[PDB]
RNA sequence: GCACGGAGGCGAAGAACCAUGGAUUUCCGAAUGAGAAUCUCUAACAAUUGCUUCGCGCAAUGAGGAACCCCGAGAACUGAAACAUCUCAGUAUCGGGAGGAACAGAAAACGCAAUGUGAUGUCGUUAGUAACCGCGAGUGAACGCGAUACAGCCCAAACC
RNA sequence: AUACAGGGUGACAACCCCGUACUCGAGACCAGUACGACGUGCGGUAGUGCCAGAGUAGCGGGGGUUGGAUAUCCCUCGCGA
RNA sequence: GCUUUACUGCAGGCUGUCGCUGAG
């Protein structure tokens, strides 16, 4: 959602990686909040983060990094 | 000592276990041979025409 | 004029006479000490080899194979049988020794395909045959007008299905008329009565 | 007994499968865990 | 490529280890070693790991008990996630 | 998604869904660095081969598939109102192997004997005929003919 | 209505919805086949005993198998143009 | 299933012969 394919392709290789580490973190912290039985969730994002990561990873392989 | 109930109490040996190759609990851990898929005995998979009716 | 080859041929019509006799007596001493399947750089019977399709080229291999002489090596019946199916001593197998030889050779060279084979004698307890095998994956052969045919997929493991010359003879396929009613096109399609 | 790491993973999985069909699946399908196993009444593999 | 840290293991026993022994507990990939758990933890929360004890759980996962140096404060770390 | 929930989210930046192509594709598995009940230990075409720059450098094999197909191994119950030859039957089952189909195949054929036919399968027929057989029970073709489809070539040697 | 096949829709539906007839498009198979074209070069006379596949053809002992009977096919031992 | 100088066969052992197998 929030992150589209165009935007991802417009990022430089170094940006995708930084963007990747960032997404992985938001996710890790979401799984932490979830593990802590945290309610301030947004079930949509925890799902979106996974897709976003798969997208960047797909784009990274497509562009050669 | 009877061959029935009293002799059943001595059974605590583990022989057949889940097979790495086929997933069936047929891997004889003492023989290291699967009685179901043949693992440990043959590269080819264990099979026989008598596992079904002759004309089928 | 006569080819030099005809002289090898002529020598082998009487392997028990002349110089060939002394050669065999000498050779066999060495053969008896070799394995079951020994690769050899050159055919012992050149004329025969070339005649069967051999060529001095990359991808062409020749191997001498030895097999025990005699009939079947069968185990007597452990369960009830009628007198007829109790035989053990005089029962022979349906494949000749040359065919058994071709198969062992082909097992030794899994990637090669049997082209043909011929006899190189025997002693009182075994027989030797040399087998010509071809590398269907070598370009020197993929480009040979006389041998590239053996590169086709359906030629894979041809020996194991009786597609060899020795195979075809042994299957009673020589005759095109009388006598081949139950051999052609296959022993199996004819109910195995040939 | 002594369980290997793998044996242990399988045992764990079996334990997890031994849970009930979530209540919401009931409403959604508008009306059983056929694989419910008991440690005593049943026998697992291996 | 599998990650080392799966998520914080938050339970009554975990908190005690956090308040009383300056230890953090994590659910981690069972292929990870004690050393790989230490490194990953230091890099993720910028802390110093002193010791790591592991256990392959009956949930099919690996649990790690990570003690931080006296320089760091578990209570404060875990409290920012 | 099956699946009619709750919450929340995605979609006009055209999602869902469908077709084609691509990406990702854990471990065990022929399973191939060594070992192991799907894990572990210290760079790997393990093993067998061909070629070879003689270095795993380049390659092949392995296992699977409903049956079909080809090559080998090969019963007994049963029938004969017993039973041994015979029968059941080259069946069941076993070993090996290929393909999309296999196998066969351009005559040292046939032998309606001819001034005739003209690679090979297969189908119909020839025919339960010829032949076999405690001449018992039973077993059982072919040439030809009508069809289907058609297709004919390459070596060895001579001479170079 | 070149559509009265079938299904769905709160009951017996050509005309409510999907379809159905007609027409049209793509993929797969036929097939890298047929056709076409490139190259090669068919055939005939006379002379010449230059060449033409051996444990073979064939025979005998022992087995199996076959409708194969003296006249099937094969294996095995021995002999052998 | 068992027995034996029941019927018929089959392994196995003994023995001759041929091949392996040559020179004087
Ligand atoms: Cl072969
Ligand atoms: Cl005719
Ligand atoms: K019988
Ligand atoms: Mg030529
Ligand atoms: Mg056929
Ligand atoms: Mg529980
Ligand atoms: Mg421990
Ligand atoms: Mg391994
Ligand atoms: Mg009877
Ligand atoms: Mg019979
Ligand atoms: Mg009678
Ligand atoms: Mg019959
Ligand atoms: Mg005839
Ligand atoms: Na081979
Ligand atoms: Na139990
Ligand atoms: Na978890
Ligand atoms: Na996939
Ligand atoms: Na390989
Ligand atoms: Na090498
Ligand atoms: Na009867
Ligand atoms: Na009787
Ligand atoms: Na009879
Ligand atoms: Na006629
Ligand atoms: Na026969
Ligand atoms: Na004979
Ligand atoms: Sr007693
Ligand atoms: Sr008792
Ligand atoms: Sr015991
Ligand atoms: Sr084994
Ligand atoms: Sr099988
Ligand atoms: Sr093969
Ligand atoms: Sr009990
Ligand atoms: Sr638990
Ligand atoms: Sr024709
Ligand atoms: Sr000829």
């Amino acid at each position: 959602t929030v992150l589209h394919v165009q935007e991802i392709r417009d990022m430089t290789p170094a940006e995708r990686e930084a963007e990747l580490d960032d997404l992985k973190t938001e996710l890790l912290n979401a799984r932490a909040v979830q593990a802590a039985g945290g309610a301030p969730e947004n079930p949509g994002r925890i799902k979106e983060l996974r897709k976003a990561i798969a997208r960047i990873k797909t784009i990274q392989g497509e562009e050669g990094d | 000592t009877g061959a029935g109930t009293p002799s059943q109490g001595k059974k605590n040996t583990t022989t057949h276990t889940k097979c790495r190759r086929c997933g069936e609990k047929s891997y004889h851990t003492k023989k290291k041979v699967c009685s179901s898929c043949g693992f440990g005995k043959s590269a080819k998979r264990r099979d026989y025409e008598w596992q079904s009716k002759a004309g089928e | 004029a006569r080819s030099a080859y005809s002289y090898i041929r002529d020598a082998w019509e009487n392997p028990g006479d002349g110089q060939l006799a002394e050669l065999q007596w000498q050779r066999q001493q060495e053969w008896r000490n070799e394995g079951a399947v020994e690769r050899i750089e050159r055919p012992t019977r050149l004329d025969k080899a070339r005649s069967q399709g051999y060529k001095a080229k990359q991808g062409v291999i020749v191997a001498r194979v030895s097999v025990r002489k005699g009939s079947a090596r069968k185990r007597r019946h452990k369960a009830g049988r009628r007198s007829k199916r109790q035989g053990v001593t005089r029962i022979t197998r349906r494949k000749d020794i040359q065919r058994v030889a071709e198969e062992r050779a082909s097992r030794t060279f899994p990637n090669l395909r049997v082209l043909n084979s011929y006899s190189v004698g025997q002693d009182g307890r075994q027989k030797w045959h040399e087998v010509i095998l071809i590398d269907p994956n070598h370009p020197a052969i993929q480009n040979d007008d006389d041998l590239s045919w053996i590169c086709a997929d359906d030629q894979a493991d041809r020996v194991f299905r009786g597609l060899t010359g020795a195979g075809r003879r042994n299957r009673g396929l020589s005759g095109k008329g009388k006598g081949s009613e139950k051999t052609r096109p296959s022993l199996r399609s004819n109910g195995g009565k040939a | 007994g002594k369980k290997s790491k793998a044996t242990k993973k399988r045992l764990a999985k079996l334990d997890n499968q031994n849970s009930r069909v979530p209540a919401w699946v009931m409403l959604k399908t508008d009306r059983r865990n056929h694989k419910r196993r008991h440690w005593r009444r049943n026998d697992t593999d291996e | 490529s599998w990650d080392v840290i799966k998520h914080p293991h938050v339970t009554e026993k975990a908190m005690n280890d956090m308040d009383f022994q300056n230890k953090l507990q994590f659910a981690v990939d069972d292929r990870a070693s004690k050393g790989e758990v230490a490194d990953a933890v230091e890099e993720q929360y910028d802390v110093t790991v002193e010791q790591v004890n592991t256990q392959n759980t009956m949930d099919g996962e690996k649990k790690a008990v990570v003690r931080l140096s006296e320089d760091d404060d578990a209570q404060e770390v875990a409290s920012r996630i």
